[PDB]
């Protein structure tokens, strides 16, 4: 995956000459195809205060197949399960050679702001943001202090 | 001896310090209280996706002159 990792130092490079405002991120260790990534809840959101940490497993033909990133830190999501997993497009039908992880923390971020109820990979959560904001928001909250905080 | 290193907040603008390579990360936070009133113990500080323990020095973490640390506070 030479290829895939001159792409992933390019990307790495990226962050350290231009720091974005909502993620860091960089290798687990010596190897560059497994990173750790920081981003914190979106302002003004059930998640604000919080820190969340992914991991993010870059594949061999990168950037021609999406980077598997999932939650470490638990949280409180219709579009986020027990396993970290995540729901989002950009991660499998439309992923692009033109996305970069920093673009898709910062997707994970919108989602976290904007859940969506429509492709719910925890049913209850899903139906709790529809039925009742007070109370999904009281959940996001309690458990953005119990594991995020 | 002195150098200076960025602290970037979290949806938030960069700060600067003049740091030691031998502050620990709880000096840091110390310095960042000094210019932004955060008290330390609503800090964390991040640095390419990994978490710095209060009680090792920059020069552990091998960060050096114009390094970009990420500061979390709530």
């Amino acid at each position: 995956g030479a290829m895939a990792l001159k792409r992933i130092q390019k990307e790495l490079s990226d962050l350290q000459r231009d720091p974005p405002a909502h993620c860091s991120a960089g290798p687990v260790g010596d190897d560059l195809f497994h990173w750790q990534a920081t981003i914190m809840g979106p302002p003004d959101s059930a998640y604000q205060g919080g820190v969340f940490f992914l991991t993010v497993h870059f594949p061999t033909d990168y950037p021609f197949k999406p980077p598997k990133i999932a939650f470490t830190t638990k949280i409180y999501h219709p579009n986020i399960n027990s396993n970290g997993s995540i729901c989002l497009d950009i991660l499998r039908s439309q992923w692009s050679p033109a996305l970069t992880v920093s673009k898709v923390l910062l997707s994970i971020c919108s989602l976290l702001c904007d859940p969506n109820p429509d492709d719910p990979l925890v049913p209850d959560i899903a139906q709790i943001y529809k039925s009742d904001k007070e109370k999904y928001n009281r959940h996001a909250r309690e458990w953005t202090q119990k594991y995020a905080m | 001896d002195k150098m200076q290193i960025f602290v970037k907040k979290f949806w938030g603008k960069t700060i600067t310090l003049e740091v030691e390579p031998s502050d620990t990360i709880e000096n840091v936070k110390a310095k960042i209280q000094d210019k932004e009133g955060i008290p330390p113990d609503q800090q964390r500080l991040i640095f390419a996706g990994k978490q710095l323990e209060d009680g090792r020095t920059l020069s552990d973490y091998n960060i050096q002159k114009k390094f970009t640390l990420y500061l979390a506070y709530g």
